[PDB]
């Protein structure tokens, strides 16, 4: 969610200098979101493998 | 007097030409601002163009 990736809902830029830092903030948000989704993918693969073994 | 009137006419022409060189409301020839910075890199870096008042 927005709070999970550090975006802090109701977060905008009011000047042309705040967007300069919003660029880096969104870069960090995208990086951490991709890391979390990679972890979720690993967990899903593990679930599938264990289901096959149990059968 | 005729030469003086010609001089005055040309000077007014210069002012008219200089004050109308605006694109999108901003200009680098009127003297309204000191410089214009455009985007140069995906990280926010700028390309600086100094204002040349004419």
């Amino acid at each position: 969610s927005l709070a999970g990736i550090g975006l802090t809902t109701t977060s905008t830029f009011t000047t042309a200098a705040a967007a300069k830092t919003m660029i880096g903030t969104i870069d960090t948000a995208l990086q951490t979101a991709t890391n979390k989704l990679a972890s979720l993918g690993t967990s899903s693969v593990g679930l599938d493998t264990h289901l096959t073994f149990v059968g | 007097n005729a030469l003086k009137s010609d001089f005055d006419s040309l000077r007014d022409q210069i002012e008219k030409a200089a004050t109308s060189a605006k694109f999108n409301g901003v200009s680098i020839a009127d003297g309204s601002t000191t410089k214009l910075t455009f985007l140069a890199n995906s990280d926010g870096s700028g390309f600086t163009v100094n204002a040349k008042t004419i």
